[PDB]
């Protein structure tokens, strides 16, 4: 129930809209989220980082 | 037999629920019984022994094989000095100027000669595969494939129930060893990499460092 | 360069490691020490049970 | 300075596995109550 | 006689007769709101799709239910097709099959002269 | 005939020694061939029994299976591909898999999603052959009966020790023919009936003897 | 010796603590070496020594065909190019396949009759090999004699008892230098006498390990 309650903010950041991107190039703006960075070494290295 | 879930009628099989029933001959006392000889090779006895010390033979070289492959090649990509880390590539090592030295250490093994190598490694293979048919100062008459003794010598193989579990061990490990050996053989082939080259390029882009990009390699041309 | 350093503070290095080393450091301790807790577990009690624990 | 992070990697993940190793052996056993 | 094997598990037949049929049976509410004494009695637990719905009170004893069951079952299995033959041409119309009049509503005037 | 002593046997009228004791022919396809001794052993001989007839079935469905796209492409029909050992790599086309010359058909763009479902869908049928499924569970393991027989064709059983004969022999024809395909394509490159062609344009110059000196050692 | 329990075996002194059962000495060229226990089965064990002695008999006439076109080479015979794994395609030449040098000979171009006449020729006497025929039918299926045996050399028991010892060993390293003879091709690419002379040529640099390296995959 919260497995599938994580896929709503993917898809729609993927499909319905996007979200709001604040670093959009000249201000923040809403950006379609195309390309998710889905690498395994990217995404378990922020939590094995030291705080 | 004791209850001990491996040995017996209850014992798990190859299939799952799907199996059924296994083979009239594989009765479920000998380590690893899943019951899988849908081909049937092994219906006579005395065939049925020759494949078992086949079989863990096999996999008392694999369990070798698995770890000393890699292990070089771990330690290759850690600055340690070898000569070649890829298993397939370190066999032509003793064809380069400086000899085999052992760790990449000049100060260690320093092996020369190719034929000095094998002719020392007939002369004790020959003599220790020769002592495991039979005889040999370590034990006279023992099992042919769990001889014990002086081959068990921190005694953790006393208990009949307790050895009787360790040898269904033995055989999972091995079994999953020669079914992964037989991987570096494939992906060798077919990739041209280091294993762990090909796990930290699958783990790179898994949907794209999968097999299926090799699989037009060999298309007749 | 007047001297040398780590240099590795803001790098974001996981476990802090950056001499591969340290990982075996921080693995081959951690294996040790579940190798001496493995092999005294026969006698922590046999739980291989429906349910055993410390219930209420 | 490399020299002694190598060793209090090995005195920190010592202790360190002492404590998760030490809690898995069977402490809610270890009480003075009875049953 | 059918000596026949489960899907999935390793026991084919019926999962539960009791759990659609007898006294015992899903209802249109659940056992909150809808004891087992408001049931109509010409409803009882030997027919399929028995879940007692029926709040406006059109079947009076189960030979009268019986000829609407005739009513009930021939229309549905006409609507069954009715769905797949809607659906099936539009979606081929959509992604290149020309039908040219998959949609279901102007179906007819697609071929008239 | 193909039943008992005067039934037809693998060297013909030239073959009444040569047959061992344990081939009697009450089995379907029993020509009394076991020259490297193989099936001694009937526990055994039930088992290559079991292999060969599985082997039978999947190779005739093999044979016309890697035909049939290649004789449509000759009545014009757009595939992307109609080699049958170049087939399976148009999934990493950019049209994807089309079932023909028709984008509204399957239209399959990933591999390892078709890869995954046919784990469980052909793990799932292969396991209710061993043990038995919905279709029933104890019958004969190679001839199991009604479901898969709805016409009613194994009745009559002289019909029916019969029609098992017409099965193994087209069969073990299919079997050798399938060990062509493979052997053609890789020496050639081209497809099969793209070799009858080159063949029958020909046929004294397009043999095998024409790519004999091909897997010479070139060192 | 060479017969009974106190044959000599595959191993020697390390041989007699697992030699097989079934094995006796009651067969000629029995040195105890069936560890994989592949006949076990009695029936199976008399086709593997049917299998065995024939193999030999090819590889004794193939092992000497290999090489006399070849040390006729080095004693001024005028050949089109007589290396075994490559004279296959001599045919193909333009004046035939002329035997020694000379056209008079027997100058074959089409592959297509002498291929035909051999399938023929060898279909009935492979075909009479097992069955029996014109040179005598009720006869032993691996030494039947007479017919083939025309220099009475197969009498005196204890003597021919022992010449199936010297057939078979003569035999065996035939076959194992038969499968010398294909891979030392495959990987070198000349021929068996021009690798013995580069041998003799220089052994510490010039032998296997040379050609290690040969068949790692770039990749
Ligand atoms: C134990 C088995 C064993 C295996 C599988 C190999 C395999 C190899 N050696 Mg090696 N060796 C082995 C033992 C020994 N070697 C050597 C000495 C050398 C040298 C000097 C060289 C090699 C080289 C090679 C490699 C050839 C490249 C190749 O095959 O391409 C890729 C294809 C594969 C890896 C598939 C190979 C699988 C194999 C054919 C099937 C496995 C079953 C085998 C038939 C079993 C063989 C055991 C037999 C002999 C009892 C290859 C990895 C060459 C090398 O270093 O390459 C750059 C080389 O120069 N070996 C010695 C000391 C005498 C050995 C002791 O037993
Ligand atoms: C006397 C010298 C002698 C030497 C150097 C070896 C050497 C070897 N034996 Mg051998 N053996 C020797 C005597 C004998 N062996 C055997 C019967 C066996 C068997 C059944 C096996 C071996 C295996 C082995 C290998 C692993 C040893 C091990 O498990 O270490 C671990 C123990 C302490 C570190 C190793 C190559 C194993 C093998 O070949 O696997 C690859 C194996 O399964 N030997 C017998 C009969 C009792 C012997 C009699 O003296
Ligand atoms: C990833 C890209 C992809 C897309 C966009 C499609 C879409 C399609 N597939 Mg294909 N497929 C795709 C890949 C794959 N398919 C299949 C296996 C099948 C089968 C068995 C069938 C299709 C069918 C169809 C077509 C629906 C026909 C119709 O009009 O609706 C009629 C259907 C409905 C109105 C109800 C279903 C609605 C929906 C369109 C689902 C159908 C699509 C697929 C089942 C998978 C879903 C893909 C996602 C990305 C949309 C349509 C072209 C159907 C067909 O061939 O009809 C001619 C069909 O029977 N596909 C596999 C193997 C698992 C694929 C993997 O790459
Ligand atoms: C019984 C179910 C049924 C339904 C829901 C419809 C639906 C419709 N038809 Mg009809 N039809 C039906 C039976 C039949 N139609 C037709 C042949 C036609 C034609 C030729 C036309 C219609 C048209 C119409 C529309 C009239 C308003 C309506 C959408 C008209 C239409 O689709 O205009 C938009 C139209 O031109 N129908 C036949 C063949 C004899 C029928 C069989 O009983
Ligand atoms: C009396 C004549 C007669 C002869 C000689 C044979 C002979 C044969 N039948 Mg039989 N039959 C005969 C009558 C009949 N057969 C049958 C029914 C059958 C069946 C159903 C089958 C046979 C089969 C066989 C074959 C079994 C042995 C084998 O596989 O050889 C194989 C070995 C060779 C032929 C020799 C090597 C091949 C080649 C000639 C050598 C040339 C080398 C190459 C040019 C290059 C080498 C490649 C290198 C370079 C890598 C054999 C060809 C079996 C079969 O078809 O096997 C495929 C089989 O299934 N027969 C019937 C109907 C009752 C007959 C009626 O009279
Ligand atoms: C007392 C010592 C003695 C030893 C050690 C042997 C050993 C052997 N004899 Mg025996 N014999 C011995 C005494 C005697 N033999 C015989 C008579 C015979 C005969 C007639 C035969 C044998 C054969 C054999 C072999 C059978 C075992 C085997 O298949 O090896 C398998 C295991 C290996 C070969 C291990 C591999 C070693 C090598 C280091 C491999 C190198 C690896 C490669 C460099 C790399 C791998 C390549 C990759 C790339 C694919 C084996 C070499 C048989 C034979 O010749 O088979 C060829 C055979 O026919 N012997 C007599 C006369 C009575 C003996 C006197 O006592
Ligand atoms: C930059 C990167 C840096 C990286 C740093 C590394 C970080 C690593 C973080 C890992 C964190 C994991 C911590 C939790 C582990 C929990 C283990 C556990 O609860 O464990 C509980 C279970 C218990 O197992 C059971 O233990 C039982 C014990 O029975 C015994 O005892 C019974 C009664 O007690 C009976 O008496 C019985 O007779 C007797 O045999 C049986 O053996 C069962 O078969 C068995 O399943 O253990 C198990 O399954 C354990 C299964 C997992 C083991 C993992 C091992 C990993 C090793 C890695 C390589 C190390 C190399 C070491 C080299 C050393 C030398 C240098
Ligand atoms: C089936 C087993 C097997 C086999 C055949 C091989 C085969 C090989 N290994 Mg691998 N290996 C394996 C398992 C295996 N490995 C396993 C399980 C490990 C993990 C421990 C390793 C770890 C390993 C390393 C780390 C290295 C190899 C290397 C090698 C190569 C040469 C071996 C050598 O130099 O021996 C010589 C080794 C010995 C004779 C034993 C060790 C002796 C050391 C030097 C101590 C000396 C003893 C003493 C102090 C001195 C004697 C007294 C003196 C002063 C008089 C060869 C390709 C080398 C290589 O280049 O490969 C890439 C290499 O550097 N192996
Ligand atoms: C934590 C949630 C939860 C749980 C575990 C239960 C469990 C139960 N309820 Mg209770 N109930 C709940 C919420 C819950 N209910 C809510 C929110 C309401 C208000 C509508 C009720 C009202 C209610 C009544 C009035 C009755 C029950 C009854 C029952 C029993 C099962 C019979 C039955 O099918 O339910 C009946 C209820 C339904 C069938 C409601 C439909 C449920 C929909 C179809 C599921 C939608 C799930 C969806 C993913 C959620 C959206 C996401 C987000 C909003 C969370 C069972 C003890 C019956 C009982 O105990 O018998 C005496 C009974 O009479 N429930
Ligand atoms: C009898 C006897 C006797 C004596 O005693 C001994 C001896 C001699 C040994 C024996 C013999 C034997 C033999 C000959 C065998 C053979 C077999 C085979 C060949 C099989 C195949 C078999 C074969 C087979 C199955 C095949 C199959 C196939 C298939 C499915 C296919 C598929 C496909 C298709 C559709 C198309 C696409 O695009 C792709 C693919 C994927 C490609």
């Amino acid at each position: 129930m919260l497995g599938l309650g994580a896929w709503l903010l993917v898809w729609k950041a993927m499909y319905f809209g996007g979200v709001y991107d604040t670093w959009a190039p000249g201000g923040g703006d809403v950006r379609v989220i195309t390309n998710p960075t889905t690498n395994a070494a990217v995404i378990f290295g922020y939590l094995v980082k030291s705080p | 037999t004791p209850d001990s879930f491996w040995y017996g009628p209850e014992r798990p099989l190859f299939l799952g629920a799907f199996t059924g029933e296994p083979p009239s001959y594989l009765t479920g006392e000998f380590p690893g019984d899943y019951g899988w000889d849908t081909a049937g090779l092994s219906a006579d006895p005395e065939t049925f022994k020759r494949y078992r010390e086949l079989e863990l033979i096999h996999a008392r070289w694999a369990m070798l094989g698995a770890l000393g492959c890699i292990f070089p090649e771990l330690l290759g990509s850690y600055g340690v000095p070898f000569g070649e880390a890829v298993w397939f590539k370190a066999g032509a090592q003793i064809f380069q100027e400086g000899g085999l030295d052992y760790l990449g250490n000049p100060n260690l093994v320093h092996a020369q000669s190719i034929l000095a190598i094998l002719g020392t490694q007939v002369l004790l293979m020959g003599a220790i595969e020769g002592y495991r048919v039979n005889g040999g100062p370590l034990g006279e008459g023992l099992d042919k494939l769990y001889p014990g003794g002086s081959f068990d010598p921190l005694g953790l193989a006393d208990d009949p129930d307790t050895f009787a579990e360790l040898k269904v061990k033995e055989i999972k490990n091995g079994r999953l060893a020669m079914f992964s050996m037989f991987g570096f053989f494939v992906q060798a082939i077919v990739t041209g990499k280091g294993p762990l080259q090909n796990l930290s390029d699958h783990l790179a882009n898994p949907g794209t460092n999968n097999a299926f990009a090799y699989a037009t390699k060999f298309t007749p041309q | 360069l007047v001297d040398e350093r780590m240099n590795g503070d803001g790098t974001g290095r996981p476990f802090g490691v950056n001499d591969p080393v340290l990982g075996w450091v921080l693995l081959g301790v951690f294996g040790t020490m579940w190798a001496i807790w493995f092999i005294g577990q026969k006698d922590l009690g046999d739980f291989e049970d429906a349910d055993d624990g410390l219930k209420l | 300075m490399l020299t002694l992070k190598i060793f209090v990697y090995t005195v920190v993940t010592f202790f360190v596995c002492l404590f998760i190793f030490g809690f898995l052996s069977n402490d809610p056993a270890r009480n003075p109550g009875k049953n | 006689g059918k000596a026949t094997r489960g899907w999935l598990g390793g026991q084919g037949g019926a999962a539960d007769l009791d759990k659609w049929y007898g006294p015992d049976r899903k209802l249109f509410l659940p056992s909150g709101l809808y004891d087992r004494s408001e049931i109509p009695e010409y409803l009882n637990g030997e027919l399929a799709g028995d879940y007692g719905y029926d709040p406006l009170g059109l079947g009076k004893d189960p030979e009268t239910v019986a000829k609407y069951r005739e009513n009930e079952l021939l229309h549905a299995r006409w609507a069954m097709l009715a769905a797949a033959g809607i659906l099936i041409p539009e979606g081929l119309q959509a992604n290149g099959a020309n039908i040219k009049g998959g949609t279901w509503f102007e179906t007819g005037a697609e071929m008239l002269n």
